[PDB]
Formats: C-alpha cells, structure tokens, sequence
C-alpha cells in the first residue's frame, strides 16, 4: 500500500566488469615514500614486502 | 461424507399429486445451489428448476413443461428441498434427482498477502422415481 | 499560530497510535446497487460490497458485506464490480478509537 | 431458451483410443457456464468439467476439454472400460438445460 | 511471485539480481532465495536519500 520496490530489469549493452584505474607510477612514487618512512622504525638494512 | 437423499417418488394417476423431499448432509445447506432434474425410462436428463442460495436472495426458475403446475421450496432449518408437483401427468413419470455443487478450500494468511484454494464436490443423491 | 498548528496535529496522531490499523481490507470488494427506496439525489451514493476478511484465525475466513460511500471506493479490473478502498493504493488506514470523541 | 445438441449418437471406440464428445448450442453460451457430465448407465450422472475446462474434484485427469460461444469439447486421453458410458453436456447461463447425450461404447 | 497493493492478488516480475546476493537451496540449480532471508529482515533503502 503505497510501497515501491525498485530493481534492476536488464542491462543495454554488453556485460563487462566493474573497475578501478590508478597512475601506474603514481602509486609506485606513494609506496617507496611509505617504504622510506617504514624504515625509520624497522632497520635501514631490511626487507619491506607489500 | 457431503450427500443428498431424495425421497417420496412413486406413480399418481394424472390429475393428483405428489411432494419430493431431498435432505442434504455434511454441506451448508442454505449457501448451495439447488437443481431438481429428471429422467424418465428412455430419456435423457431433463431440468426441471432450481432455487439459488438462500444466502443470495432464494431466486427460482423453471422448465416451461412444469411452470405452473410444480413449486419449489426450501427449509432451511432441516436442510431440506422440496418440490410440489401438482396436477401431474403421465409424463412426469421417472427418476428425480436432488443435485448441487460445494465448493470447501483450505484458506492460509499471512500478514502480507492472503490465498483460499478452493475445489468443487458435484454431489448428487441416488434419485426417486416418481 | 504555528505551535497550535503542529501540537493540534500532533496530539491528534498520538490519539491513533493504539488502534487497529486496517490492513486486512485491502481485498478486491464486490459493489452492487443497494436495495432499498433511494431518492433522487442520492442514487449512486452508496455501494453494497461484499469480500472475504480474514478472522481471529489466520487459517479462517469470513464473508462480510458493508455499505460504502461511493467516495471511499474505486472502480478496477475492467471497470464492472470489482472495486477498491481508494486508500489501498497511497497508504494502509487507521480505525480511530470508538471510545475516543 | 438456448439449446444444446450432441454429436455423435454413439461413439465406437476401442478401450484404450481417445474419446472426442461435441456439443454445439443455438446461441452462445459463456465459457464459465458449460459443463459435462458422464452417466453410467443406472446411475446418477458424475460432473466431470465445468467451467468449460475445469476438473471436478475427484475426477481422473485423462478427462479434459474446452471450447467458447457455441462450439465446445469434452475428450478422453484413453477410454478406460468404465468410460463406455452417455455424456451430457449442459449449459446453465440462461438457459439450464441438457444436450441429448453421446453414448461411448465399442 | 510479489505481494500487490491488494492482499488476494499476485504478480509475477523478473529481475536481475548479483550472484552474491542470492544462495541456492538444497542444491537445486533452478531454486534460490535471498541472502538474508534465514538471517534478518531486509530494509530497502529511500531513493530520495543520499
Ligand atoms: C470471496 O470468496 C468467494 C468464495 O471463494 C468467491 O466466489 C467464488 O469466486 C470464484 C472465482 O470467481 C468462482 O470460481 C469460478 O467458477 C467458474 C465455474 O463456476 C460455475 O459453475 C459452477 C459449477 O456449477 C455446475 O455444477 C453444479 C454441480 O454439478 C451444478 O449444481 C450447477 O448447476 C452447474 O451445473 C457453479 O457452482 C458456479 O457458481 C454458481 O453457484 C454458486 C453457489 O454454489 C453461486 O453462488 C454462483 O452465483 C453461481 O450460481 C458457476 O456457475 C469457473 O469457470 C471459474 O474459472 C475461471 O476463473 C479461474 C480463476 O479466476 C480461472 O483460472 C479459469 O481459467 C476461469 O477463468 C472459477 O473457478 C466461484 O464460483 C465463486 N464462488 C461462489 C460462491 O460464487 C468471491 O469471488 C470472493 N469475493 C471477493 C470479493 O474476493
Ligand atoms: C447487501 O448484500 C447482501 C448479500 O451480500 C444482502 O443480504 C441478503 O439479502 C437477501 C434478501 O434480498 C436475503 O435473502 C432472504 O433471506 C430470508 C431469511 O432471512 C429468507 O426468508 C428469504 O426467502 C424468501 O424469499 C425468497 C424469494 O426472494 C423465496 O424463494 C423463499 O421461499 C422465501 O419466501 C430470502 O432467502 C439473504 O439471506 C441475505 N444474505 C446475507 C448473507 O445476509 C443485503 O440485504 C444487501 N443490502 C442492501 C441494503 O442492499
Ligand atoms: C582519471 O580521470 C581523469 C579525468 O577525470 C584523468 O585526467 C586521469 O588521467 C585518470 N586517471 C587514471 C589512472 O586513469
Ligand atoms: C618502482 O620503483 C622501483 C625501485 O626499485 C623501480 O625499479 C621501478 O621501475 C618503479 N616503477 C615505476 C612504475 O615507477
Ligand atoms: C638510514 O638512512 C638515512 C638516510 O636515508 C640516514 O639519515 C640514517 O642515519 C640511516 N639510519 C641507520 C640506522 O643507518
Ligand atoms: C419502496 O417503494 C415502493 C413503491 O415504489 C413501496 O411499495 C415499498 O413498500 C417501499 N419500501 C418500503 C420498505 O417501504
Ligand atoms: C446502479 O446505480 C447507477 C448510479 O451509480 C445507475 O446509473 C445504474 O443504472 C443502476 N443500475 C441498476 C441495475 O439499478
Ligand atoms: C492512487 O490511484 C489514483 C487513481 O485511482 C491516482 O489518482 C493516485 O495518484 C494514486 N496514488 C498513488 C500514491 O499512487
Ligand atoms: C543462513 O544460511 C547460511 C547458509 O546455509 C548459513 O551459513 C548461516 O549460518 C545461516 N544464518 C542463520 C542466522 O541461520
């Protein structure tokens, strides 16, 4: 009585996947800044692994 | 066990006459639709009238053979159908049969939606012969 | 004026708020014509619906008929006798209180 | 004052072949208001549609039909021997009465 | 089969809905019912809100 349902009927078009797109080399540049200050609390001669 | 008896048949010279009774059993009475139909020796089945519920107004209609001369009846407190037949002639001899329908169904609700699934008992008693 | 606006309304909704609320009506109604020595000015005014109502059991029903006004019902399926209540499709109703004037 | 005819007189089929039972009116009859009934010789006649299509309850799923206006069907998938017995067909909108009848036998 | 606006009725809708909102029973492919139907009940969310 008064209450709508909403949904999905059907898709036009094609199916693809939904996606998220970062700057290669921008997130590679982020990483090694968190890798340098990690290194302040763990050794200078270390390992970091992601 | 949903049944109708008829009862009171047998043979009257013409220009007499005769009352049938039919008492039905294990169906509300007032709420079904009753038909008298007949068949004499030979014959095929012949309508004689009807009553509608009593719940829906009680309404009759009959054969234009017997209108004027048979009445209908109900009561209701002793779940019976009667039909008067006046001035009877040699061709209203044969077989009268009390027939009617019940529908029963098993009803289920929940708080969003509710259904009643019903089925139809077509019962019809044995016959009297007149 | 304005808080005599919203108390007025507000205690009028309280007022509902304990009584059954009509949801086991919003079932399809039957209308005919009614029966009875109507005049002029009222002829099409009231309606004589019957429907099938749920009971005290949710495994029974019941067969009630009513009288309407035709203001409080709508025409549907194919615009014969089957009718609604019109509050059926905007919200569910409230019964207010009988005890309450 | 509509009324109902059937066809054939008699219907001469093996136990086990497939019944087909007519039933014309003079006037059109509305679907909801024509119904079959089959009576064993000596007995009471047993509904077995109504409703033009529609089963009665306790009634064998190999009886079936249908039809409109004023050309209807009752059939069986396959005559059992205690289906050699008369149809009927009736109408019951505005007019309450039976068609002659259509005997099944071998 | 969806409830409707009035109780004695039924309307049968389709829609699409994700795999991962649905969960097969009893191991029959042509059945599933929705996640959260054993768990509690679902509320939608208001369109009208962000
Ligand atoms: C509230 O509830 C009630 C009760 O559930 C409900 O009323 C019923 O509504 C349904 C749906 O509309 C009706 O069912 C339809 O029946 C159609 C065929 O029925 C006709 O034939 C019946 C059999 O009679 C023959 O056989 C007997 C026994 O041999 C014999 O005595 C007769 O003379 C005749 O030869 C007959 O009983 C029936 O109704 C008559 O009799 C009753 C009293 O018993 C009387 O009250 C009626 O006025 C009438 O005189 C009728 O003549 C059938 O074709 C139809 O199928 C269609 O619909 C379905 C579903 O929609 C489709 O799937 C299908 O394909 C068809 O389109 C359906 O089965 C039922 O008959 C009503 N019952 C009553 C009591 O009338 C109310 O509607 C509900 N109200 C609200 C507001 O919701
Ligand atoms: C609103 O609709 C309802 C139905 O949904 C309606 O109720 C019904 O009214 C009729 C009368 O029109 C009642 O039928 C009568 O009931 C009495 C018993 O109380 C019987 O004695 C009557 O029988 C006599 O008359 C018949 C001919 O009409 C004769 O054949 C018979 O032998 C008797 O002499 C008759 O059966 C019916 O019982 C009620 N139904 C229910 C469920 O209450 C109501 O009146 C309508 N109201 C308005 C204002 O339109
Ligand atoms: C994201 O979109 C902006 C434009 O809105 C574009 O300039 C940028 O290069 C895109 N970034 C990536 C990783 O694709
Ligand atoms: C990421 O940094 C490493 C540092 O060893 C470098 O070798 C690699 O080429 C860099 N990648 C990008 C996309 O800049
Ligand atoms: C780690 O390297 C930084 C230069 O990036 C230097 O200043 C610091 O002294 C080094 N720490 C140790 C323990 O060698
Ligand atoms: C309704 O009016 C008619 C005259 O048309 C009258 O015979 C009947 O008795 C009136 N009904 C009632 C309840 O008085
Ligand atoms: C029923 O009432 C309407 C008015 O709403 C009228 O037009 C119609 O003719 C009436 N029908 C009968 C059979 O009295
Ligand atoms: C309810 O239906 C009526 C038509 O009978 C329509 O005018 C009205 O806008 C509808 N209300 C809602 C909330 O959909
Ligand atoms: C709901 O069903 C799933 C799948 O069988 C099960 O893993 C989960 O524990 C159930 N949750 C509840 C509350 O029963």
């Amino acid at each position: 009585p008064g209450q709508a349902f909403y949904y999905t009927g059907d898709i036009i078009g094609d199916i693809r996947q939904a996606h998220c797109n970062v700057s290669k080399a921008t997130w590679n540049e982020t990483l090694g800044k968190v890798v340098k200050q990690l290194r302040k609390h763990f050794g200078n001669n270390t390992i970091i692994r992601f | 066990e949903v049944q109708l008896v008829e009862s009171g048949g047998g043979l009257v010279k013409p220009g007499g006459s005769l009352r049938l009774a039919c008492v039905g059993s294990e169906f509300t009475f007032s709420e079904a639709w009753m038909t008298w139909v007949r068949q004499a020796p030979g014959k095929g089945l012949e309508w004689v009238g009807h009553m509608r519920p009593t719940t829906e107004g009680g309404a009759k209609d009959y054969a234009a053979a017997v209108r004027g001369r048979f009445t209908i009846a109900r009561d209701d407190s002793k779940s019976t159908l009667y039909l008067q037949m006046n001035s009877l002639k040699i061709e209203d001899t044969g077989v009268y049969y009390c027939m009617t329908g019940v529908e029963r169904g098993d009803f289920w609700s929940d708080d969003y939606s509710q259904h009643y699934n019903t089925y139809l008992i077509d019962v019809w008693g044995k016959g009297t012969t007149v | 004026v304005e808080q005599m606006h919203e108390d007025i309304i507000s205690l009028w909704d309280q007022s509902l708020k304990p009584c059954v609320k009509l949801t086991p009506l919003c079932v399809t109604l039957q209308c005919t014509n009614v029966t009875n020595n109507i005049t002029d000015d009222m002829r099409g005014e009231l309606k004589n619906c019957s429907f099938n109502a749920t009971t005290e059991l949710r495994n029974k029903r019941q067969k009630v008929y009513s009288l309407f006004y035709r203001l409080d019902i709508v025409p549907m399926g194919e615009n014969s006798t089957n009718y609604r209540l019109i509050n059926c499709n905007t919200s569910a109703i409230t019964q207010a209180c009988p005890k309450v004037s | 004052e509509i009324v109902l005819t059937q066809s054939p007189g008699t219907l001469s089929l093996s136990p086990g072949d497939r019944a087909t039972l007519s039933c014309r009116a003079t006037q059109s009859v509305g679907g909801d208001y024509f119904a079959w009934y089959q009576q064993r010789p000596g007995q009471s006649p047993r509904l077995l549609i109504y409703g033009t299509s529609r089963r009665a309850a306790g009634i064998p799923d190999r009886f079936s039909g249908s039809g409109s206006g004023t050309d209807f069907t009752l059939t069986i998938d396959r005559l059992e021997p205690e289906d050699f017995a008369v149809y009927y067909c009736r109408q019951y909108e505005t007019s309450f009465t039976f068609g002659p009848g259509t005997k099944v036998d071998i």
